[PDB]
């Protein structure tokens, strides 16, 4: 009840109802949460 | 006792030379990493029935880009704070001609004194602090991202590019501990920058009303 | 006979019930271990484990092993009687 | 309250059909037994206590 | 430490201070009846605790048929062979899982811990 | 262990053994035998006779497992149950040598040139409660453990760049007051945290309560090895604390909006705010 | 990159979230053509360096050309850049794949 009409508007901005602005991007990167799946970096953990 | 009384007029001392070089002011080199020791040779080995009496510890700044405009902080004698003894103050600054100023306030102050201060709007800004306060630097802990005010040429870019009006920004109420490390008034914008783990790093801004 | 010694930020009775959990739990593991590698390959309950269909590596050992010991509101069965359990045991009683 | 951090709690009934909490060696009085020695045997059995 | 009871009217002696032979003065405050003190203490506070309960436990506990028995310890101030044993059942159990026994013979009521 | 002593609350109470409140009209009576002793080689050296010598007494006995177990002795309780009450009061004490631990106090005798006796037994129930040895205030007990996860490690980075993991010492109390516990010695200020964030709140602002709130959600959730994918846990702690303070998602919260009449009427108060509109 | 990566993750750990997979997409390119591995290919490196350049220009989040505009762009496909020039760099893709 609390977060109902919260969506992303056609300029990728994530608006309130009275168009506050809440985040610049979705997810702070602007991709669905439906098309992504685990990896590795590879590049921290090894040694100098 | 003097030993935690020596110790604390230190750390206090320490942590408004970088306050006041977040602001922008000038501060020397050394003055941001003074030991102890050299605390202790400088001003006095301690203060109870010593030389640093909490004066002998006012500190004056100047700007970096203008000399003019200057930055004063009073430590007050009494625990708490009536009405004349900042108006001795505000005799100071009417003599030297500084409106920047700040009082390191020892354990509180009067209702009495709540009103002498908000008076002054035009002109005599000054700001009030606590002694416990100041014993820490809150913006290196871990939680706290970097603030960084945006000057208002910068903040009409904004709201030309992204098309917004003013009220559109997320808000941040001017009494928060942020709100006054950084001496930020009505009407400005602050500008947060944090590394997240989805893109790498995100821009925030906040309105502060 | 007031050999045992409490352990930092223990009382005397939360060390003796934290001591005897231990050594009835291992039983409950190493039973459980031991009623696992005697099945067979032909068997129907490992057939259903294995596979990730239905059931979990503890059925197996309290169907075959020992079911365990129970516990209200996470502690221990406690005295509903005065310093009793049921009325078929003797005061006092600590045994498992 | 510094006035009761020394004496200790006192004992108090909330009797029926009345409003306001009571002393209990008021409500032992009611009934006769006045007197604190007799009053103080009937709530200690043995004074070596 | 103990209490006093008033000679005439059966009350609470209070204690006063008289400032003539410097001596504690036990009055009543219906009556004024007087007498003086001879322990010259009014007021002690046990914080410790640590009563032993062999002043607490009862002689006729041995004729419960809820408890353990045993033959090992025998009673000293009689020679009997069989005890009664149980734990403290009180407060103060934050290191309490002592054994108190009591004598099983009859007319003995003797108690010992160990 | 020191620092843990250090900063936990300590009564008087827990420090003492009993107390009894004896007579002695002159300082020579010595009601009970043997406390002549000390009490007399203070005696050869006799000040503060000042007005008079009070006749009541006030007798204290310690426990020296719980004095060492906090690194105290009574020299220092000596001073600050005087310098702290006032000058009202006065002690003398033993030599620690001796096995019991007792200090003795009368009234300042210049108050005799309201009964004493019930002064002193106010006294008496106000000092072993409202002691305040050491440690702060409203902390109770703090433990002490280290642990052997890579959750509560110390994670550094090696010179020739490798991570590497150390345990370390952490305590954990129950009771909070993080503005002091911050601003002492040998205390970590950029690690320490709270789990109660309107403490956060009011003491380090705002974005870290976002911060904050972020991670005990995800604690949470991840506790019995689920998972749930990261920007649902962020726009909801973006929305919770968008407005500039903390709006608990509550029926309170919700009124305070800037929504509509109509969507107001939909919850429990329509004709009372359909009229103000 | 290698630097700022032990910034954002102070911990130490690799496994994170992100779009399309980089080690499933060589290995499918791997069998669609019959590379063998056991021969000397024809790759030249600069062809890598400046092909994952000209990738990483169209990847827009932000399309923008002013400043402020320019580098929220850079901001919001920090991690993926990093991670595909970490994987299709010219050593690796010259003696692994
Ligand atoms: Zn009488
Ligand atoms: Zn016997």
């Amino acid at each position: 009840k609390s977060m109902e009409s919260v969506m992303v508007k056609y300029d990728a901005t994530v608006r309130n109802s009275i168009n506050q602005v809440v985040q610049l991007r979705y997810g702070e990167d602007g991709l669905a949460g439906e098309s992504v799946e685990f990896q590795n970096l590879a590049t921290l953990k090894p040694s100098n | 006792d003097d030993e935690e009384e020596t110790y604390r007029l230190w750390k206090i001392r320490k942590t408004i030379m970088q306050l006041c070089h977040d602001r922008g002011y000038l501060v020397t080199q050394d003055e941001l990493d003074q030991t102890l020791e050299e605390f202790k040779a400088q001003f006095g080995d301690k203060p109870s029935e010593g030389r640093p009496r909490r004066t002998d510890l006012t500190v004056l700044v100047a700007h970096n880009d203008d000399p003019t405009d200057q930055m004063f902080v009073f430590f007050p004698e009494e625990p708490k704070v009536g009405i004349k003894t900042i108006k001795v103050y505000c005799q100071r600054m009417q003599e030297e001609n500084i409106t920047r100023a700040l009082i390191v306030v020892q354990q509180g102050m009067t209702p009495s004194a709540k009103q002498s201060l908000v008076d002054m709007a035009p002109k005599y800004i000054l700001e009030q602090f606590l002694q416990q306060e100041l014993l820490i630097n809150i913006t290196e802990h871990e939680l706290v991202p970097e603030h960084v005010v945006m000057t208002k040429e910068e903040v009409t870019e904004l709201l030309a590019r992204y098309k917004l009006r003013e009220n559109q920004l997320p808000r941040i109420q001017a009494g928060d501990p942020v709100a006054r490390y950084f001496g930020i008034k009505r009407g400005q914008v602050v500008k947060i920058i944090r590394p997240s783990e989805t893109a790498g790093r995100y821009i925030t801004y906040r309105l502060v009303q | 006979n007031n050999e045992l010694e409490p352990t930092p930020g223990n009382t005397l009775r939360q060390t003796f019930e934290n001591q005897v959990n231990r050594i009835l739990n291992d039983a409950r593991d190493k039973t459980g271990s031991s009623a696992q590698k005697s099945l067979s390959e032909y068997n129907n309950f490992k057939s259903m484990v294995v596979s990730g269909a239905k059931g979990s590596k503890i059925n197996i050992s309290q169907v075959i092993a020992v079911v365990g010991q129970q516990n209200v509101e996470g502690k221990r069965i406690p005295f509903g009687f005065k310093h009793r359990t049921l009325p078929h045991f003797i005061k006092d009683d600590y045994g498992p | 309250g510094a006035k009761k951090s020394a004496i200790g709690q006192r004992i108090v009934a909330t009797l029926p059909y009345i409003k306001q909490e009571v002393p209990i060696i008021i409500v032992f009085r009611a009934l006769g037994f006045v007197s604190d020695r007799d009053i103080l045997e009937h709530i200690i059995y043995d004074f070596e206590d | 430490v103990g209490i006093r009871f008033c000679q005439e009217c059966n009350n609470m002696l209070y204690p006063k201070e008289d400032k003539e032979n410097r001596i504690l003065l036990y009055a009543c405050r219906n009556c004024d009846y007087q007498q003086e003190a001879d322990n010259s203490c009014i007021y002690v506070n046990k914080i410790t605790h640590e009563v032993d309960e062999l002043t607490q436990i009862i002689a006729d506990v041995s004729q419960d048929p809820t408890l353990p028995r045993t033959e090992d310890h025998p009673c000293q101030k009689c020679g009997h062979k069989e005890a009664v044993f149980f734990q403290s059942h009180s407060a103060r159990a934050e290191d309490a899982m002592r054994l108190y026994y009591v004598c099983t013979a009859p007319h003995c009521g003797h108690r010992w811990t160990e | 262990k020191d620092i843990l002593c250090r900063l936990e609350h300590t009564t008087l109470r827990k420090v003492t053994a009993n107390t009894a409140i004896y007579y002695d009209p002159n300082p020579q009576s010595t009601v009970v035998a043997e406390d002549q002793e000390w009490v007399n080689v203070y005696y050869e050296m006799p000040d503060f006779d000042v007005a008079r010598i009070s006749p009541w007494l006030l007798r204290v006995e310690l426990d020296r497992k719980h004095m060492t177990d906090r690194k105290l002795t009574m020299e220092q309780i000596a001073e600050k149950i005087n310098a702290g009450f006032g000058d009202d009061l006065n002690c003398i004490f033993n030599d620690d040598n001796a096995e019991k631990l007792v200090l003795r106090i009368r009234i300042m005798n210049s108050d005799e040139n309201m009964d004493d006796d019930v002064f002193l037994r106010c006294i008496e129930s106000n000092m072993l409660t409202d002691m305040t040895l050491q440690g702060i205030e409203q902390i109770s007990k703090v433990y002490m453990h280290l642990p052997q996860t890579d959750n509560k490690k110390k994670i550094i980075i090696t010179e020739d760049g490798e991570f590497k993991a150390l345990q370390e010492w952490i305590l954990e109390t129950d009771g909070v007051s993080l503005m002091r516990v911050l601003s002492e010695k040998d205390v970590d200020p950029v690690r320490t945290t709270s789990n109660d964030i309107v403490e956060i709140f009011t003491v380090l602002g705002i974005e870290a309560v976002r911060k904050a709130l972020e991670r005990e959600l995800y604690h949470v959730i991840s506790f019995d090895g689920s998972y749930v994918n990261y920007r649902h846990l962020a726009l909801l702690c973006d929305t919770m604390t968008c407005r500039g303070h903390l709006m608990a998602i509550t029926r309170h919260g919700v009124n305070r909006q800037d929504t509509g009449p109509l969507m107001k009427c939909s919850f429990e108060e329509t004709v009372d705010v359909l009229m103000e509109a | 990159d290698r630097e700022v990566l032990r910034v954002i993750f102070p911990t130490g750990d690799s496994k994170v979230v992100l779009p399309c997979n980089l080690l499933r997409m060589i290995w499918n390119a791997q069998k669609i053509f019959h590379i063998n591995p056991r021969l000397p290919s024809d790759l030249h490196p600069i062809k890598v360096v400046e092909g994952v350049k000209e990738l990483s220009k169209k990847l827009v989040i932000v399309n923008g050309d002013d400043p402020l505009s320019r580098q929220a762009q850079e901001n919001a496909t920090l991690l993926f850049n990093i991670h595909l020039r970490s994987t299709l760099c010219s050593r690796r893709m010259a003696e692994e794949f």
